[PDB]
Formats: structure tokens, C-alpha cells, sequence
């Protein structure tokens, strides 16, 4: 997975 | 030092909510002979997220407070967040380039720390004060604006990672760079591909772009 | 000193969600001259019970995790929680008892401290080791069992700060004292006369403890 | 208001 906002 | 009983360490702090301890352990395995398993990857990628993400909340919301005698101590205080704010931020862009993107000889990997790099940049560029400014929002945008390259020739849209990228860097024009054009340019972009053509990831990134253009 | 910069200050930390500063801020302002207007009376409730909250919540996960070698660095991180509680509690239970208790000439204020107290000895009481866990259950049940008496001669059911402690004086009985009896007995009695007979709050309680009652 | 849990 990876980051987000 | 037994480099797998921080990672047994990292997994027990954040299965306790406490994540400082969670980012040292891992600053740690990191500062360690990396390539950190995605596992490693994502923990690491976790938890320095949550104190940094912890300080910009409190910033954000602190800077409106401030921006009265009241006021100087909201100065005060902002300070005191930054400060916290920057040296977590000038932490981790530490390891990225000093030890992450040297010890990550795959595509994968290369594209995202190439975005944790531009993320971190990014959120120095917020919190900054004069020239320093520009040189930090140009540090972002460069290296943002290597691994969109790097996810271009080595992988495909349907894949978060380059997805969650376009997103990001579409983002780092208006909230950053001020390119309305180019935010919505680029996620009106990185989503059309993404259409044409595991399941759950991609959508979602897929979404949260539309939901922005929705803004802009 | 300036006692309201430090409220002031208070309310901008909470409104940051950093709540150590809130606390510190609080402390402050409780060994100043007492007599918290309750505004600052329940910043400073709210304030502490994050942070003690906050161990509490880590304390039991760690326990289990741990309650094998992974288990001695579970012990080893459990008491170094466990420590960051104490030392919480032992901090609260002090402005409470020196400066609190005895600075509200008033019986709204005298029973909500005394639940407070007896609250804080309660967590004292889980985290306990050796003679010192009867020592501390003890202290806790007579600083509850002391406002149960304040609040019943002097205001009602109907109102939360009373209804509040029979739910956690019920409570202490359970996860404490081991006496469901009287636990359920004087969650069935303070939630009997709030029937009996401004809106919410009570309500709220009112149905926690019955809620309580369908568990034990 | 007061303390809950």
C-alpha cells in the first residue's frame, strides 16, 4: 500500500 | 543490534497507537544495511506518517488560531510545532536519500520513496519562511517530478503507487506550486489511463483524484 | 505567572489535540490559587483523561500481547508504559488531593474530584504489582465511596456527575473489586431513581449503565 | 459534563 490524503 | 526484533518492535508500538517509538525503531532497521522489505517499506511508510501528518494537523489548524497579544503566543506555539514539524520532516528525508532510494535497485521502490522525498519536501514547503522557500518547493517538485518518469517506464496506472503519485504531484501544484492547469491537467490524465487497462487499491486512489477535480 | 494565558493556552492546545501541553498547561493552572471555574474544571478533566486514557488504552493491548522472548521485550515495554501511567496518575492524584478536593467549597465540585481521585487510584489499581494493589484499591474505593455519600445528600440522579459515578463507582466492582453483586446492584439502584424524576447528558449515562447491566 | 467510559 501507499500514502494518501 | 538484530535488525528483526526492531521490526518485532515496530509492529507491537503501532498495534499500540503510540507511534514515535513506532518511526524510531524503523528510522532505525532503516539506518540499518536497508532495502527494507515492502513490509519494513510500509511500516516505516506508516509511521512517519502519522507524526508528521500529527504535527501538520496541529499546524494547519494553529496557523488559521493565529493568522492580537494572543496572537504571539499562537506565533509562539506555532513555532514550537514547526520546529517538531521540521526536524521529523528533515529526519526522514534523511534516510530516503541517504540509504532508501540508493538501496532500492527496483523500480517499484524507486518510484516511491522518489514520492516520499517530494512528499516530505512538500510539507517543508508549507511551514517555510524566505528563499528557503523556494529552495525547498523546487526540492519537491524535482523529485516528485523524477519517479512520474520513473512509474512512466517501468509500470502501469492501474498500479498505486503511480496512481497515488499522480494524486500527490497533481496536488503539489495548487496547495504548492500554484499550476491549477497542471494539478488538474495531470489527474485528469493519470485517471483517464487508469480507466483504459487485485482490484480494491487502484479504485480507490481512482477516486479521491475525481473527487479533486471535482474541486478544482 | 498570568493564571489566564495558561487557560487560554489550554484551550488552544486541545483545539491541536497535542494533549500533554494541554495537561501541563492545566496542572499548571490547578497549583496556581484552585477553585477552577468549571470551564477550566473540566479542561483539565478532559485533558488528563486523555493522556492516562491514552496509556491505559496501550497498557492493556501490551498486556495481552504480552500476558516466549518476544514476551520479556513485551514486559520490558509494558513497564515502561506502565511507568509513563503511574507517573500520570501519581501527577493528577496530587493537584486533586492538595489543591483540588480542598479548594471547591461547593458539592457539585466535591463529588466530581472524588470520583476523579478515586478514577485515577482505580487505574493505580489495574497496573499494581505486590501489597501496594491492596494499598491502592483501597484508596480508591473510599474517595468514590465518599461522593456517592456527598452527591446523595446534596444533589440528583437526574444529574450527571452523580449518575456518572454510580456507573464507574458500579464499574470499580468488576474490572476491580470483584463484587458484580454490588456492581450491578448500584447500577440497577442509581439507574432506578433517575427514572424517578436541560436533557442529554443524564440520558446518555442513563443508558451506558443499563447497557452495562445486559453484560453482566 | 464529567468523565465516562
Amino acid at each position: 500500500w501507499l500514502d494518501l490524503e | 543490534m538484530d535488525k528483526n526484533e526492531l521490526v518485532q518492535k515496530a509492529k507491537l508500538a503501532e498495534q499500540a497507537e503510540r507511534y514515535d517509538d513506532m518511526a524510531a525503531c524503523m528510522k532505525s532497521v532503516t539506518e540499518q544495511g536497508a532495502e527494507l522489505s515492502n513490509e519494513e517499506r510500509n511500516l516505516l511508510s506508516v509511521a512517519y506518517k502519522n507524526v508528521v501528518g500529527a504535527r501538520r494537523s496541529s499546524w494547519r489548524v494553529v496557523s488559521s488560531i493565529e493568522q492580537e497579544k494572543k496572537q504571539q503566543m499562537a506565533r509562539e506555539y506555532r513555532e514550537k510545532i514547526e520546529t517538531e514539524l521540521r526536524d521529523i520532516c528533515n529526519d526522514v528525508l534523511s534516510l530516503l536519500e541517504k540509504f532508501l532510494i540508493p538501496n532500492a535497485s527496483q523500480a517499484e521502490s524507486k518510484v516511491f520513496y522518489l514520492k516520499m522525498k517530494g512528499d516530505y519536501y512538500r510539507y517543508l514547503a508549507e511551514v517555510a519562511a524566505g528563499d528557503d522557500k523556494k529552495g525547498i518547493v523546487d526540492q519537491s517538485q524535482q523529485a516528485y517530478q523524477e519517479a512520474f518518469e520513473i512509474s512512466k517506464k517501468e509500470m502501469q496506472p492501474t498500479h498505486p503507487i503511480r496512481l497515488g503519485l499522480a494524486l500527490n504531484f497533481s496536488v503539489f501544484y495548487y496547495e504548492i506550486l500554484n499550476s491549477p492547469e497542471k494539478a488538474c491537467s495531470l489527474a485528469k490524465t493519470a485517471f483517464d489511463e487508469a480507466i483504459a487497462e487485485s482490484y480494491k487499491d487502484s479504485t480507490l486512489i481512482m477516486q479521491l483524484l475525481r473527487d479533486n477535480l471535482t474541486l478544482w
